[PDB]
């Protein structure tokens, strides 16, 4: 897997590949690794497929309950914290999860990295998964807070693409989302083979 | 597993008065692709090719050590080696290392240099030979390869059909294997020519 | 070390059509180098609209299918309607995850009709990860069947071919072909192929002989 | 932990390597050189286990030089790469394996510039660019993103610098300085070290 | 693998299946497991295939050197000793499990030979992962001094038992019948298994596969 | 396996069961565990089939050559010594529990045990193999000094029958041999001929 | 049970027209030692159902205790309903699975035979909850030595008479005595038909040792 | 240890050796391995001394209480059942090879084996413990249906003596007991009174 | 890997900590803060295993703030240190041990400045200066060499800088920036980050 996200002037870009594997067997090329927690909050999945899906679905449940009880949107901080507090209890039991919680709340664009080891950290950019090292190289050389919207799309797409090229465990399609002040949008889905054609 | 460290896949296939041999092009170390034009199929004669998958170091070693022995064989004898005789030469080489083997499992494809009859075989890493009249496969996606070849192969295929079958068997097989692919090369061996193609292929 | 698992073989397959779903499996049940029986299907009717294929450790296949049956009735009692194909899939995901720390050793594929009468396939890993698919192979020979389905149903790696709708007749031919190919090479797959065809009119059953070696 | 990188253009090969020699938590040397001159137009860059790396590289170097003395002309980059591979592979299953990872960069009169990659198993690949060490994980995609076969040497040094900056930013180890050399028709040229 | 042998009234019948597996995948549907030792001696092999191939070839070759020297038909006991002394020397690391049968100047003889170098001289034996299925048939049905066709029926039934009950065994039945007067190497004897009929045409037209690069190299 | 040999005035009686096992599969139900080493000297074999066959063939060779050289029948004690030397030297690589028995003109009927490890000891009678555990009490109660050949045959057949009933690794037929100046007489007790002792069912 | 102690070997079963026959030797082995040579490894469960068990004999005696008590409980009600063979096979599958799922198996492999409502029932359950039905079964070494012979006969003639099934079982028991080093030549045959469950024994097979003189 | 019991018409005979070992040190050379569980019911113990003592005391408690409640002598079959329940339930934590024998008015003399693992089987006679291995062939050859009490005593004393000579973990004295309607008669065979069988010298 | 340092002068305590959050070969955050404000005049600096570190420090922080709310005045640096210790020690042999190493810095009205050191075993030591992490191995002897009890805050920041420069020079990990805070009679003051 390769997932990335970054904050910038115009919100938060979120992108992922779509491959799943069982050892070296390619189990799927069409996994949705960006989960719609609510209309203003996305979670990304890397690591154990069942673990990520379950715990992010549970997070969506809890955020929704929260919203009902409190009569307001959960913050990115609080959502990411709910997730960390849920998984902390399982440390050492072999869960494997690395997620980015991406939104826009009263503090503006929000991005937290949360994993099954117990880390929870806010930051400007992150990449997670077996391909992350490859995505970081490209993302880091092109990233700027003042990226224009379309440049930010290009960067995310290209970083995931390049990761799919080097990392045997990333592939399929690049799926790209943009969190804006009034909600996330799905921006594109591009098969890596069609991107290959384009970038040469 | 030692044989999955570099990944990779080769197959060979028999038609009507022709043979085909194919391989992926990736050289990678566990998850990391290093190169996309790694050679796995080596000429052993005008109409006789060996394909090796397994640990890349041994792929190279075996190909080079085999060539050493073959060249000596051909200089000493009158003549070009016969396919079956190459098989036996390779069997002997591998079985010498019975107790510390090379980690490669070759396939051989060619035409008898006098009679032009098609020949294909594979061997395991200690040199057990297996001749077949249809296809042979070796590599990290052998199951995928077997599925494709069992479903598509037919007897008596002409060069064009043989090419389409070996190509489609390879592409679709390696597209279910994380550590094989990054391109596919195919050689079609006929009496009067060798045709070498690289295929449009997924690069993930 | 008592081991609580053993591998019992079996291949499964589902295909979604416009207005049908196929779920198919072989009928061999194996252990070690032996055959327990030649007549043990891996498909189970859940509703008029939903069939499930299960392979892996047979002790878990039996238990899990019995759990699913009970839960379908509990749902129906508490909500006054049968579970949909999609709700069965979602529920199965949670039942698998409940054993996250002692898993059911089962590969599951659901085939059925969705709420618009279209074919639906959902495929699972043993701890409950899943998604919708157009087709899927599972179990012992899955690596052998999957690539061919990718190519022939997905049209992958093919140029100059019209991406036509999958007819039931062609889907049927494909299913019989791939299992026959699998019986050639997977030692666990053989004896017979059982095919369930789910349509608006109900669920019908075909059986095809496979090699017994 | 040790970083090697190479970039081959039309008529040169550019190479760089970190200058740290580490032991446990400390850098013990900050001006270390991981490059070995084999001939006028060949550099071997070697990393891996202590002892093995120098013993191996110097053995190769002496034998390449010996070849020159016996025969009055030098081994081609390709021939030297294969010689290097024969030795490594022959030692792999022996009582004395060498745990080393290598690049071999050279320029041949007739074949032009060449860059070879070798791992400790003795798999040999020719490549237009390549890198070794954990740092490779963070830089190979930078090279995939920007490299073109006709890349000029000025832009290669720039591309190299982007790689090295990415290590300063993102890599967990402190690699503050790098040796940089280029090889072309006129031999081996030392460039300024790239430093932070 | 299922391999087996019987002593009948006038000779030996050896039998084998034809499946070779790699893990739990069939690699070869038509492996030949009944190996030539000398014109009057054959040897079925099970266990590690390179080992049974190379071991039988080596002993056959040494026996041919022996018979060239002695000018006589080789003895079964000689093949047995050579095999077992070599297998013993290698301490079971050569994984050859063999059924050795032939006919020499002292009559028919049959031995089973194990990888660690023990042998048993017996009027019927089986080896391989199917050997208990094949042995069940023999215990239930063997009689001393069978006629040729009864012996052949019995062996092929035993091999069939292995074929159908052992996942390691399959495909065809080969027999080899060896008497004072005759050698019948019957490959295949029976073909009890056949691939089902290929229900779809997939007729892949020229151009279906996209090509990046092409080089034609002409030859003479 | 169960093996046994008994001395009498003028010779020896030997006996074995006939079962070869691999795990609990019977790979030979009619094994001949009593192997001639020379005209009037046998070994009874237990433990590894491969090992005891290799060692017996080697000793046979050594003894045959020695005997031609000396131009006399070999001593039983010599055959035992040769087994002992090979079983002791290679005690780390062999699984062999052996009884050597036979007749020679100098010392008459003799029984030697060479158990695993490679010690050697002469005895009036010897038992070995996995099944021998179950007959120690029986042989110790039943042995008498001065038994005739016929008594040694019956004693042996009874002991082995008892062991065979109880030891899962022993069974099949009972092979017996008697060795004396006059030669070697072999026979097989099978089926109904094996001595029979009721299962002690409830009153 | 983590470690089985006294154990039984194979159990055989085959369906026939009008019933089911099962067979099991009377031995409890303690490792290789043939220790208790007159124990029954077959249980009459009720009128329509019988059970035979391989594996740990104490665990079998526990199952017998539990199952016997369940049948008594049910009979007390006198209500016209009885556990069918299939119900008992279901119960047994759940009980073994459940014990397996607590990492504390009952160390047995079992064969359930029955006859109810005109149908022969024959079902297998192992210590892991693997369970299925078939026209013939054989546990332990019987899976390798007896099952091939049962299946071969059944393929030529799927419907056997009672006397044919009995003879076929006797031939299988002979093979087992020849080739399983934990078998014993003292066995029971249990049969279930319309009339109920009959257990016969102690029984022995004839054996042939002519091959003892065919070595030279 | 070597333990044995034998049924006769009217009662049972029990016997044991008297050796307790820790490794190959003899921690008691005159152990009493035959323990009264009720007036006419004994158990012979082998395996762990701690386990078999704790289990025997527990069953003695259970059986005594049961017997007072019913106001009748307990059945031998009941005593065996109670050992079986405890040895089976705790089979993973105990090392206990037991023989239960005795007399009751309903079924007379009875012998039950409860070997390790906790199965229970009635037998004409039973042997157990590490030394029993060496007397299977002897008891199988020598046992006869219909032996008297006296014959059972001699048969027991001989079997035990043979086992004791061979089994390093058995030895010392032979303790015997006979149980019948009339009561329990115990005795010890020591030294010269133990049956004697020559070492087979050349 | 994580570095904490403290230096106590006559009437203040200066503390600093690296700003990296690492994972495998990469820095994932370069502006990480390892300091937790417990009260107006108390900082807890916490490193160790992921999850444990925040879960532990925030539990302490909430309870110290609770204590303020229940009682209207704050726990002294020494009390809070012993409260922290009691918790860590009570968890040591439980099902939920916390794998964390700490410093606690504070200023009390009556006692003056204090610096406490605690390891994951919950041994507590009061010290004039201290440090945690592999970096401590290279910097404690710099502190021993130049610290005096009357050290002024300007020289403490200089002393701190010597320590941090020594990491840049000698330590194999890339720790380019540090948070620096001081505590005195007037509370907690943020100083400029020290950066390279
Ligand atoms: B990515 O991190 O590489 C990707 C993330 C995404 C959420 C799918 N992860 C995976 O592909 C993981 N794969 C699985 O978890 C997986 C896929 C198929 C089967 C199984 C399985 C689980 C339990 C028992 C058997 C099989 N797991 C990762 C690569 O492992
Ligand atoms: B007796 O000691 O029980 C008997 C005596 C022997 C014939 C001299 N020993 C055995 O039956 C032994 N069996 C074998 O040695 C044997 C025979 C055939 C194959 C194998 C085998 C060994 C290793 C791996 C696979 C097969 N062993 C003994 C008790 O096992
Ligand atoms: B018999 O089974 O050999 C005999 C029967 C017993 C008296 C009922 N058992 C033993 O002698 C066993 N010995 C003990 O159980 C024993 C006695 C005293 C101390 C210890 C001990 C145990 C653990 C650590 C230290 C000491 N064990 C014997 C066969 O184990
Ligand atoms: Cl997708
Ligand atoms: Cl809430
Ligand atoms: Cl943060
Ligand atoms: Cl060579
Ligand atoms: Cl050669
Ligand atoms: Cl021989
Ligand atoms: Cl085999
Ligand atoms: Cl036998
Ligand atoms: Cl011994
Ligand atoms: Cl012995
Ligand atoms: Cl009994
Ligand atoms: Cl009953
Ligand atoms: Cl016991
Ligand atoms: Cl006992
Ligand atoms: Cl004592
Ligand atoms: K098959
Ligand atoms: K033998
Ligand atoms: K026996
Ligand atoms: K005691
Ligand atoms: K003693
Ligand atoms: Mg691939
Ligand atoms: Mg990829
Ligand atoms: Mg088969
Ligand atoms: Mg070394
Ligand atoms: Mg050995
Ligand atoms: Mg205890
Ligand atoms: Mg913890």
């Amino acid at each position: 897997t390769t997932t990335l996200a970054f904050k910038f002037r115009h919100g938060v870009i979120v992108a992922a590949d779509s491959r799943a594997t069982a050892g070296a067997y390619i189990a799927s090329q069409t996994v949705k690794k960006v989960i719609e927690i609510n209309p203003y909050l996305l979670g990304t999945m890397a690591g154990g497929a069942a673990d990520c899906s379950f715990w992010e679905r549970l997070l969506a449940r809890q955020c929704r309950i929260y919203e009902l009880r409190n009569k307001e949107r959960i913050s990115v901080a609080a959502a990411s914290k709910l997730l960390a507090n849920m998984v902390y209890q399982y440390k050492g039991m072999g869960l494997s999860m690395g997620t980015m919680i991406c939104g826009w709340d009263k503090r503006g664009p929000g991005l937290y990295y949360v994993d099954s080891e117990g880390n929870r950290i806010s930051g400007a950019t992150f990449s997670v998964g077996s391909g992350s090292v490859y995505a970081y190289g490209v993302m880091d050389r092109g990233y700027s807070y003042d990226l224009e919207v379309e440049q930010a799309y290009d960067l995310a797409r290209r970083a995931i693409y390049q990761a799919t090229y080097r990392d045997a465990y990333s592939g399929g399609a690049v799926n790209l989302y943009h969190v804006r002040e009034d909600g996330w949008i799905r921006v594109s889905s591009d098969n890596v083979a069609d991107l290959h054609e384009k970038y040469s | 597993s030692i044989m999955s460290y570099n990944g990779g896949a080769v197959m060979a296939m028999k038609g009507k008065n022709c043979v085909a041999i194919a391989a992926d092009r990736r050289f990678g170390i566990q998850a990391q692709m290093v190169t996309t034009d790694f050679q796995k199929i080596f000429p052993m004669g005008d109409r006789l090719y060996i394909g090796l998958a397994g640990l890349a170091t041994d792929v190279q070693t075996v190909a080079q050590r085999l060539k050493f022995r073959l060249n000596l064989y051909e200089l000493k004898e009158g003549r070009q080696i016969k396919p079956y005789t190459l098989m036996s030469m390779v069997a002997n080489l591998l079985y010498e290392k019975r107790f510390g083997p090379y980690y490669t499992e070759p396939v051989i494809a060619g035409l008898d240099p006098k009679t032009f009859k098609p020949f294909i075989c594979s061997l395991d890493l200690i040199g057990c030979p297996m001749v077949t009249d249809d296809f042979v496969v070796s590599g990290t996606c052998a199951e995928q390869m077997y599925g494709m070849c069992e479903s598509l192969w037919e007897p008596n295929m002409d060069p064009d059909h043989l090419f389409e079958t070996i190509s489609q068997a390879m592409l679709n097989a390696v597209d279910r294997d994380a550590v094989s692919g990054m391109g596919v090369i195919v050689h079609i061996i006929e009496k009067d020519k060798i045709t070498t193609r690289t295929l449009k292929a997924r690069m993930d | 070390r008592f081991s609580p698992y053993v591998f019992n073989g079996g291949t499964i397959l589902a295909i979604a059509g416009e207005d049908f779903a196929i779920v198919a499996s072989d009928t061999r049940l194996s252990e070690g180098f032996s055959i327990h029986t030649r007549d043990s299907p891996k498909c189970y009717k859940l509703t008029d609209k939903t069939v499930i294929g299960c392979s892996g450790f047979h002790g878990d296949c039996l238990t899990l299918t019995k759990i699913i049956e009970a839960r379908l009735k509990m749902y129906k009692h508490s909500n006054n309607k049968a579970m949909t194909t999609g709700a069965i899939a979602a529920m199965l995901s949670t039942i698998l995850y409940s054993r996250r720390f002692f898993p059911y050793y089962v590969y599951n594929i659901i085939g059925g009709l969705d709420e618009e009468g279209k074919g639906a396939v959902y495929s699972f890993d043993p701890v409950g990860s899943y998604q919708r698919d157009s087709f899927k192979a599972g179990g012992s020979a899955s690596a052998m069947l999957q690539p061919l389905l990718d190519n022939q149903v997905g049209f992958k790696n093919m140029q100059n071919v019209e991406h036509v709708p999958l007819s039931l007749d062609r889907a049927m031919r494909l299913v019989k072909d791939v299992f026959i190919s699998a019986a050639e090479r997977d030692v666990y797959t053989g004896d017979a192929l059982r095919i369930c065809i789910v349509t608006k009119e109900g669920i019908r059953e075909e059986t095809v002989s496979l090699r017994k070696d | 932990m040790e970083y090697l990188i190479g970039i081959q253009g039309p008529d040169y090969v550019l190479v760089a390597s970190d200058r740290v020699a580490a032991s446990n938590i400390v850098q013990m040397k900050d001006d270390h050189d991981k490059m070995f001159k084999m001939s006028e137009k060949i550099l071997l860059l070697c990393v891996g286990e202590a002892g093995d790396t120098v013993q191996f590289a110097e053995y190769i170097q002496k034998n390449v030089q010996l070849y020159k003395m016996r025969n009055g002309y030098e081994l081609s980059p390709t021939a030297a790469a294969n010689f290097t591979r024969r030795n490594l592979a022959d030692c792999l299953r022996s009582r004395t394996p060498y745990h080393v990872n290598l690049l071999l960069a050279g320029y041949d009169e007739h074949e032009g510039p060449a860059l070879y990659y070798m791992d400790y198993l003795a798999a040999l690949a020719k490549a237009p660019f390549a890198a070794h060490g954990y740092g490779a994980f963070l830089t190979l995609s930078i090279l995939d993103r920007y490299y073109t076969p006709t890349i000029s040497r000025e832009r290669a040094v720039e591309l190299l610098r982007k790689c090295l900056e990415e290590l300063q930013k993102r890599f967990i180890l402190n690699l503050p300085t790098f040796s940089v050399r280029i090889i072309d028709k006129n031999g081996i040229h030392d460039l300024d070290n790239i430093s932070f | 693998t299922t391999i087996a042998g019987v002593v009948y009234k006038d000779g030996i019948v050896l039998g084998a299946d034809t499946r070779a597996t790699e893990g739990m995948v069939v690699a070869d549907k038509n492996c030949s497991k009944i190996h030539f030792i000398s014109p009057n001696i054959y040897c079925c092999g099970a266990g590690t295939a390179a080992d049974t191939d190379m071991t039988t070839q080596l002993i056959s070759s040494n026996l041919e050197l022996h018979s060239l020297s002695t000018g006589r038909l080789p003895r079964v006991v000689t093949a047995n000793r050579m095999l077992k002394q070599m297998l013993f020397r290698y301490q079971g690391y050569i994984g050859a499990a063999l059924v050795l049968g032939g006919v020499d100047v002292t009559g028919p003889h049959l031995y089973s030979i194990y990888p660690h170098g023990s042998t048993d001289k017996l009027p019927y034996v089986t080896m391989g992962s199917g050997s208990l299925a094949a042995m069940a048939v023999f215990e239930d049905k063997f009689r001393p001094d069978m006629e040729e066709e009864e012996a052949k029926n019995l062996v092929s039934e035993a091999i069939a038992a292995g074929i159908f009950n052992d996942l390691g065994s399959g495909s065809n039945i080969d027999l080899c019948v060896i008497s004072k007067n005759k050698l019948d190497f019957l490959r295949p004897y029976t073909v009890p298994n056949k691939k089902g009929t290929r229900l779809g045409r997939y007729r892949c037209e020229k151009g279906t596969t996209a090509v990046l690069t092409e080089k034609i190299t002409p030859l003479e | 396996t169960t093996i046994m040999a008994v001395q009498f005035d003028g010779g020896v009686v030997l006996g074995a069961d006939s079962r070869t096992t691999t795990g609990s599969y019977i790979a030979n139900r009619v094994t001949d565990k009593l192997t001639p080493i020379h005209d009037r000297i046998f070994c009874c074999r237990s433990g590894s089939a491969a090992d005891t066959q290799a060692v017996a063939d080697a000793v046979t060779y050594q003894l045959g050559f020695h005997s031609i050289e000396l131009n006399e029948p070999p001593l039983v004690h010599t055959a035992a010594s040769l087994f002992k030397e090979m079983c002791y030297r290679y005690r780390e690589d062999l699984m062999a529990g052996i009884i050597i028995a036979g007749w020679d003109p100098q010392e008459g009927g003799q029984v030697y045990s060479v158990p695993m490890g490679g010690m050697m000891v002469r005895q009036s009678f010897a038992i070995g193999g996995s099944g021998s555990s179950y007959i120690y009490g029986y042989v110790d109660a039943t042995y008498r000094e001065g038994m005739t050949k016929e008594e040694c045959l019956q004693f042996t057949a009874n002991a082995l029958a008892l062991a065979m009933e109880r030891d899962g690794s022993s069974g099949g037929v009972i092979r017996l041999a008697a060795i004396a100046e006059s030669g070697v007489e072999r026979q097989v007790l099978l089926g109904d001929q094996i001595p029979k002792f009721a299962v002690a069912t409830l009153p | 049970t983590q470690n089985p102690m006294v154990t039984g070997t194979s159990v055989l079963g085959v369906k026939f027209e009008g019933g089911v026959v099962i067979a099991a030797d009377m031995l409890g082995s303690y490792g290789s030692l043939a220790r208790f040579r007159n124990i029954s490894r077959i249980m009459r469960v009720n009128n329509s159902t019988m059970l035979g068990a391989s594996g740990d004999y104490a665990d079998f005696q526990y199952l017998k205790q539990v199952l016997g008590q369940m049948v008594i409980d049910e009979e007390l009600l006198g209500d016209g309903h009885s556990y069918s063979p299939r119900a008992i096979h279901s119960w047994l599958t759940r009980a073994m699975y459940s014990r397996r799922s607590k990492m504390n198996p009952l160390w047995n492999t079992m064969v359930i035979g029955g006859y109810a409502d005109g149908e022969s029932f024959l079902g297998y359950v192992d210590m892991l909850g693997v369970a299925y039905e078939a026209p013939s079964l054989a546990t332990g070494y019987g899976a390798y030595l007896a099952q091939p012979l049962l299946r071969e006969v059944l393929e030529k003639q799927p419907v056997l008479s009672q006397t044919e099934a009995r003879d076929l079982v006797e031939r299988c028991m002979r093979v087992l005595y020849y080739r399983d080093a934990r078998s014993y030549n003292r066995f029971q045959i249990a049969t279930v038909t319309e009339k109920g469950v009959e257990i016969e024994g102690p029984l022995s097979t004839e054996t042939n040792w002519d091959i003892a003189h065919m070595i030279s």
